């Protein structure tokens, strides 16, 4: 068969500079067999070029495709952060369907710090025997960052979990989410809650926290 | 012409799953119609096509177990694919394509739909909880507040969070959901606004757990 090969892996690029996606085919391929398509964060992928180089309707003159035979290529003249998503090649032959792997496209961007609140457990979680607490770092870059809880100024481990989101279409940022899970009981037998986020964008580690008796 | 699949979301594993889209502003009869799928955090795999009058055409390594129809008096084609595993949890999208009506003319999956996400597991579904992230002066910082609300406890996947109905869009953060020691997942979603506005304005999320056929609405306070 025939298979497509998307280069490279992940791109990284600041607004303003050009992105050139590579496709590569285990053979030669039909230009109108050869489309583009764009996947922005948990969406639907869409059609970007069709025809090797034509493209669809209502999509940004930035981006334009070309290339023959075995090398065609995806072009976006200036990035901008609206275009960060996953960019896949897609080629049909033999009564198949087939895509490459995908190239990522992050933007690179001046360092954010992150802006850090806290959230004490509501009083209905309580009621129900289980205690979260929330600690947020909104909107910064780069993605790297480390964050403690500390009970009573002492350091926990294996209690709490993270997650980030993906990058923002318009600043570029990433904003964390730290939840430290308790018992209720755990939770009562103790004051300070306090979180610690050490950011690259920080000049001195910041800690946020609250006692248990607002 | 807009597209839209709907099916369940939760198949126990074995058995098999049945997913239908309905076109809207356009018509079944002299399109083809494809099925695909994204696993998690992965690449699209094209699952196979129907024409209206009939004909399919599936990919190789599915073909044993996939079936497309068509109901060209519903707008509507349905896929099946038989005895779903674990492998088998991915986001199935319908997209029109990728041959041409036009004999002569490109080859291209557009239109697509919204995709829906079909996770195969045992476990039973189960709602979500809804709490609420009270804006603290622990979580302010000028003339901006932030507020959410934790999504706990629900199974599979996914949850969907808006505010004020869908009024409010801006500043909007809802994370990934991720997978407690329970076998449950659990979300956050937060939005920052004006710190002058939380005396005036009501902010409530939106909670939508499909599988569970769950919703809830929060009200947000101080």
């Amino acid at each position: 068969e025939i298979v497509l090969t998307q280069s490279p892996g992940t791109l990284s690029l600041s607004a303003g500079e050009r992105a050139t996606l590579s496709c590569r085919a285990s053979q030669s391929v039909s230009s109108r067999y050869l489309a583009w398509y764009q996947q922005k964060p948990g969406q639907a992928p869409r059609l970007l070029i069709y025809g090797a180089s034509s493209r669809a309707t209502g999509i940004p003159d930035r981006f334009s495709g070309s290339g023959s035979g075995t090398d065609f290529t995806l072009t976006i003249s200036r990035v901008e952060p609206e275009d960060f998503a996953v960019y896949y090649c897609q080629q049909y032959d033999n009564s198949v369907c087939t895509f490459g792997q995908g190239t990522k496209l992050e933007i690179k961007r001046t360092v954010a710090a992150p802006s850090v609140f806290i959230f004490p457990p509501s009083d209905e979680q309580l009621k129900s025997g289980t205690a979260s607490v929330v600690c947020l770092l909104n909107n910064f870059y780069p993605r790297e960052a480390k964050v403690q809880w500390k009970v009573d100024n002492a350091l926990q481990s294996g209690n709490s979990q993270e997650s980030v989101t993906e990058q923002d279409s318009k600043d570029s940022t990433y904003s964390l989410s730290s939840t430290l899970t308790l018992s209720k009981a755990d939770y009562e037998k103790h004051k300070v809650y306090a979180c610690e986020v050490t950011h690259q964008g920080l000049s001195s580690p910041v800690t946020k926290s609250f006692n248990r008796g607002e | 012409v807009q597209l839209q699949e709907s099916g369940p979301g939760l198949v126990k594993p074995s058995e098999t799953l049945s997913l239908t889209c309905t076109v809207s502003g356009g018509s079944i009869s002299s399109h083809y119609w494809s099925w695909i799928r994204q696993s998690p955090g992965k690449g699209l795999q094209w699952i196979g096509y129907i024409y209206y009058s009939g004909s399919t055409n599936y990919s190789p390594s599915l073909k044993s177990r996939v079936t497309i129809s068509v109901e060209t008096a519903k707008n509507q084609f349905s896929l099946k694919l038989t005895s779903m595993t674990a492998a088998d949890t991915a986001v199935y999208y319908c997209a029109r394509g990728p041959v041409p009506a036009v004999f002569y003319g490109d080859y291209r999956l557009d239109p697509w739909g919204q995709g829906t996400l079909v996770t195969v597991s045992s476990a039973s579904t189960k709602g979500p909880s809804v709490f609420p992230l009270a804006p603290s002066s622990k979580s302010t910082s000028g003339g901006t507040a932030a507020l959410g609300c934790l999504v706990k406890d629900y199974f599979p996947e996914p949850v969907t969070v808006s505010w004020n109905s869908g009024a409010l869009t801006s500043g909007v953060h809802t994370f990934p959901a991720v997978l407690q020691s329970s076998g449950l997942y659990s979300l956050s979603s937060v939005v920052t606004v004006p710190s002058s506005s939380l005396g005036t304005q009501t902010y409530i999320c939106n909670v939508n757990h499909k599988p569970s056929n769950t919703k809830v609405d929060k009200k947000v306070e101080p």
